[PDB]
């Protein structure tokens, strides 16, 4: 957004002053839409000198007069342009200034407005700006932040030594990543995205989105009425063994509840007669395995199962010996079908195996799976959107990085995903999140649109749950997938 | 309710 | 309290007088808020010659004039000083007073309020208090005790050969232990403690607790946002033998319920695919056994298992051969993580294990498993809280003695639960309290908290149960589990 | 009620400190019931030495360790011996007390418990006391005031030089005549009568009265099913004059809507006709008169009219010249039927003919036509309820001195009428009360009987008004009265 | 109702 | 509404 | 609804 300031100012003459204006009165218009009338309360406005402060001069002008009280604490040590220009008018309209953060001025105030730091920030925050910044978060009183809460970094979602902690953050032209990963997405408290003026071909010109209702409802797959089973698709999913009996039946019923029309199961004998006691409409295929384990003995078997289906979901409860490792790259290596691989099935993948797939796989690791996958520490790989992106260009894949945000990426175009509770930190949940991919491939959506419905529909479901979230279990979840969709609709 | 309109 | 009358009385210099006074108005006040307007009834006051029937001379006085009829019936021999007081100022205002009981007189009064004894009640009730209680326990009138019902033990609960049972009791500072023990519980009907102004500090002061809601709702973890399901814990349930497949099925549900992020179970085989086609969200491990019942040979197994969760569960199911004694004590001897110990597991503890090891216990008997572990009768265990309390001190332990109130105990703190009902007297109850306490632990508890919470939410889960009480199932309550969590919040 | 305390503990035997105690338990009870939960609030209680301060050490000592802060400012230069002893209990329980009352200190807390002084003010309050009074009603605060707001004389109503303004007052056994009279009425705010354990008989030997519903609806009279006009009573009204044509009109429908079986008007014609052509149900006689206006030639036929009703009301609009000054008070002398004096009436009255008349009567003065009636400033007869009863008791008559707090004296009797509201202060309302008082002495309640009842009802009535209160007229007043029945039943 | 308080 | 009475 | 926000 840096650029699509520069590009609005520059090249299709919006005066900056313009911006900063649409800005501050955008930021006015949300509190009293979250706040009701704004003239009992008393606001302290923290004004850095950059375009935030900027910004936040804007803000405090235009309450003059019309609240209860308004002052101003500059925090910085030098003003841009605009920043200078916008202090200028805050005084000639009357407005209090002062440049010493005193500890007790909290006292006096209703809402503190954060205008300190915005996409500006670089690197940790010390020194007196810390010290004000940790008072305003001790201090109970309702906290908006201007753009980004300060010591947000905007790129990642960090915190750069301390952070606001905002009731509300008013940001402009586009949400930021930082807004959407954690812990950022936790410091904002509820987002606003404000239409500051930019030409929307500059704004639709980002890469990266939010998947959000009305993009998965454009994506959900037609249902015509003169149809057959076959018409909806066919997954095989292979998974399970002696250990994880659940599995399959989890991943399974994940296809059918998003409208597949046929699945079936490859799983270890007698491990497969759990899922058909639970589910009698699965089919669930007997694999004769040595010691309860899929091995390349059952290489050819898999294979001829293959034959017949629209896409694989391998991985949920397949186990990561040796004879696991040597069946799941061989098998990948073979199949001719869309892949998705989860679970086990990314412990022990060959990624040399996906380069050379003339068919296209989906790959839906936790970041645990992800640092074991690229050979680095779960703090390097999580919320890496970058590293998420150059692992998929490379191998040619989709790459659906859970967490409580989740990162889905081609290479070409990565989404985010915001819906969902803690419900989902639970054994089970990614298992479903598997079948729901497989099934809405055999669908005829293509992998990336298969991985964004389902990610999204996915966390709505998990929110759809009555109770309170922690006691929410994958076979709950289950239920609550139509509902979900017919909610999307 | 009236920051930007007076009814 | 005995103590804590007397040095709000001696150090803080409060009148007794006072103290008094606000006990018999509470008493007004409290039946007011029961009854309604009192002006139509006629109350008959049982006042016995201590503090408790000056007490009632109060309550006596303070509705003279205001309502239909009030008559006091005087059966002790003597009077404390305040008891005296309190007899002339009732006399001085109108009151009358008759020094023999006439079956006949409950005839022309409708609510009877007992304050012949309180806590300074000392053996068998007999003769013609006996007789007397026996008449009020007959009549059918309302009954409001003062203090305690009388005939209550007000350190157990017990009755001292008879007792008054109450619709209303009305008691000063704490409940005491009488009215949360039964079968006091039971003969106390509403109890409402009112404040009678004791200083907060000694009221404070108490050492034994009642679990309340806002207990649990400060206990309960927090769920962050940016979690996953390691940060909410890992357990592994040691449970279920070819005789009693089901039981681990409700303990590793239990866990799960509570929000516990992993559950694994180690079954015998194939005992341990009943868990998986009931709730394929569960992992349970197949553990080969000679006959159908866990011995030595499965030792390092489970220690393996062990090693990557945060809380062991054993018990539910196991039987009680010597094969599984031998398994049992050798398993809790070698871990080194927090052990919930259930059921089997305590009918062959041998107690010399728990003093030994490093790592933190819960125990969970009902009152016969507590008999046999102190080698003690049901009746010399069965709501011995001191008993509880020594055992917990001796063996580093909290023991949790499961009954109608349960009583909770690290050997320096006590709590008493008395939520739950008659539905939880059925098979399958204990077994789900047992997963619930462990994922508790591997949320973040300590031993002490997590029994705190589980008891509570186990029994307020129950209270939920739509239909009667007596149809409840360990299944049904499962699904309660996440609405008590709710409704808590 | 100083005497009422004083034989309570003196004859009764209640120690002085079970008084007090009970009294600071009442102002708590009272508070909670206004404000909800108290937990959450700071307080800030001003203490005097007298007893009204004890009380407040009582408040505040019961508050600790309950709410978020309590202080005291302590304000006296001594302390009898029960606020000396509460102050110590105070202390030994851990509160504060400061001895210097700083402005700012207002602002840290929500409320402000007014225990300064009493019943026990005597003179106009100064220096210290008055600044501290003032600072509280400039603070917006919500305030309690202890048994009366301080600065109110509370045997008069009167404010002694400033006075605290209350939300709520609480007052101990029975109300003050301070509450009841403005402008004390108006500090006191909303009022709650507490029972602190003095004995009813002492309650009921009060003298004066506050008008309530209960009292008012058992002095209704009854209506027996086989009845007739004449079981209702008939009345005469003598009112109107070329002048005044309206007055009558109001007066003979204050009968009927009252219940009155007969009412029939003596007018001059032809303004006699305005009350038929209006009310039709009304008997509207007309008077021949020499110039408009009743005068001694009238007397033969007035005294005729009075022969065939049970009470004759006379005044509202009759003029006030020398001729009717002689028609009155010959009138007044020879007619033997309950009168009911009014209005211009009463300015021509010769109070020698009351005291010589045998039949009763109700004078209806408001205080301009009460200070002409015994020649004395309004200022000195407002509210003055001593001079009101001397006045009745020496003219043997029921004297009903309206004021928003009306005075209703035998006296031996006084009570106090405070229904109504502003739109009652409007020309034609006095008329309407008039016409109810003969209505219900003609129904056979005694003139006093018949003056309470009235006094309350034509309140209650203006109370009934849907909008606002300043629209009121007394045409719509009269449509109100059935309905002010209705709802005291 | 009216056992402490009167209105 | 608990300055007197817990429930 | 929204020109100026989105949710
Ligand atoms: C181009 C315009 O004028 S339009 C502005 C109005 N419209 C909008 O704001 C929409 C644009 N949204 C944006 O993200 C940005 O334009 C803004 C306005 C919110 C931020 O603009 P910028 O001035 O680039 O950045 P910001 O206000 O965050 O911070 C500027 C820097 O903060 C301070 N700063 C940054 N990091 C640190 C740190 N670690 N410690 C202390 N101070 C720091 C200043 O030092 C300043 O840089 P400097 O070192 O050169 O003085
Ligand atoms: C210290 C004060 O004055 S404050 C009192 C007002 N406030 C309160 O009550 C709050 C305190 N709550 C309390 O538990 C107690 O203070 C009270 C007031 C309810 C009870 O006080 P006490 O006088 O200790 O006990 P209580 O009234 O129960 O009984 C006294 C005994 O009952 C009788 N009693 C006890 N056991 C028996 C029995 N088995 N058979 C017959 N009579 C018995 C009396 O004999 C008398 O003892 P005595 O043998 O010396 O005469
Ligand atoms: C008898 C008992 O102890 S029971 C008390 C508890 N119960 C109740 O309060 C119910 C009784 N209700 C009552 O009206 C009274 O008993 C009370 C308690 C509220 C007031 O009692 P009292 O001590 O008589 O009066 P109060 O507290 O109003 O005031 C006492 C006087 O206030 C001060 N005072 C009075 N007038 C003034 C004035 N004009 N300027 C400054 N100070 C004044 C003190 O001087 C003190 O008299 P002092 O000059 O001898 O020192
Ligand atoms: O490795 P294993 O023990 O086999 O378990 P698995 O492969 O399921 O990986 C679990 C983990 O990946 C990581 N992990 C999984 N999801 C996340 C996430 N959202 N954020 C951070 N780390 C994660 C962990 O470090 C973790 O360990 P923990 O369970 O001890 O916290
Ligand atoms: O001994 P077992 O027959 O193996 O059964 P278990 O070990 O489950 O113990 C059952 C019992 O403990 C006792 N028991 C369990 N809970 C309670 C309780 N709340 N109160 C009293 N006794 C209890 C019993 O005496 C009982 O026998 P019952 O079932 O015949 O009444
Ligand atoms: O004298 P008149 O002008 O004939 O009018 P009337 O006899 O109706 O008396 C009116 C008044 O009595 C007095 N008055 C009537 N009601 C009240 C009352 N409730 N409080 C104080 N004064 C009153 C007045 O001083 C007054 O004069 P105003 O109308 O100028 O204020
Ligand atoms: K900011
Ligand atoms: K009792
Ligand atoms: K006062």
């Amino acid at each position: 957004m840096k650029e699509i300031d520069e590009l609005t100012i520059k090249e299709y003459g919006v005066d900056s002053r313009i911006l900063m204006e649409r800005a501050g009165i955008s930021v006015v218009l949300a509190m009293e839409e979250e706040l009701g009338n704004l003239s009992d309360y008393r606001f302290l406005v923290l004004c850095g000198g950059g375009n935030n402060g900027g910004d936040g001069f804007v803000v405090a002008r235009n309450l003059l007069g019309v609240v209860k009280d308004v002052l101003v604490v500059f925090l910085g040590k030098k003003k841009t342009p605009d920043c200078e220009y916008n202090y200028g008018l805050y005084k000639k309209f009357g407005g209090k200034v002062v440049e010493q953060f005193e500890p007790s001025i909290l006292n006096e105030f209703d809402v503190v407005v954060d205008a300190i730091f915005g996409t500006g920030l670089r690197g940790e925050i010390t020194g007196e700006y810390a010290e004000i910044i940790n008072l305003v978060n001790k201090s109970g009183k309702v906290v908006v932040s201007v753009d980004v809460p300060s010591g947000i970094d905007s790129n990642t979602g960090k915190v750069l030594r301390t952070a606001v902690k905002a009731d509300l953050t008013v940001t402009f032209g586009v949400p930021k990543i930082g807004h959407i990963l954690f812990p950022g997405r936790d410091l904002t408290g509820k987002l606003k995205v404000a239409n500051i003026g930019h030409p929307v071909h500059l704004i639709n010109s980002i890469n990266r989105y939010v998947i959000t209702r009305e993009m998965v409802r454009s994506l959900l797959p037609e249902r015509p009425r003169d149809s057959h089973k076959g018409t909806y698709g066919k997954v095989l999913i292979i998974a399970g063994s002696r250990l994880y009996s659940g599995a399959p039946v989890l991943s399974g019923m994940g296809s059918l509840k998003v409208g597949t029309g046929l699945v079936k199961l490859a799983v270890p004998f007698p491990q497969n007669l759990i899922a058909t006691s639970r589910f009698p409409e699965l089919i669930s295929v007997p694999i004769d395995t040595e010691k309860g384990f899929f091995s390349l003995q059952n290489l050819q078997e898999c294979l001829e199962l293959s034959k017949d289906v629209d896409v694989v979901a391998i991985g949920p409860g397949l186990g990561n010996n040796e004879h696991v490792r040597e069946f799941v790259n061989e098998f990948l290596k073979t199949l001719e079908k869309p892949a998705v691989i989860d679970a086990d099935a990314i412990n022990v993948l060959d990624t040399s195996v996906l380069k050379e797939r003339k068919s296209p796989a989906v790959l839906t690791p936790h970041p645990g799976e992800m640092a074991r996958l690229v050979k680095k520490t779960v703090g390097d790989v999580k919320y890496n959107y970058e590293l998420a992106e150059e692992f998929a260009k490379e191998n040619d894949c989709v790459l659906v990085l859970k967490s409580a945000t989740t990162i889905v990426t081609d290479g070409e175009k990565t989404l985010f995903n915001i819906t969902g509770n803690t419900g989902l930190s639970k054994g089970g949940s990614g298992d479903v999140l598997t079948g729901m991919i497989a099934g809405f491939i055999a669908q005829g959506l293509s992998p990336l649109e298969a991985s964004t419905v389902s990610v999204y529909l996915h966390g709505f479901a998990a929110e759809l749950f009555e109770q309170d979230e922690r006691g929410l279990t994958a076979s709950e979840l289950l239920r609550l997938i139509p509902e979900a969709i017919r909610r999307l609709k | 309710a009236a920051w930007l309109f007076e009814a």
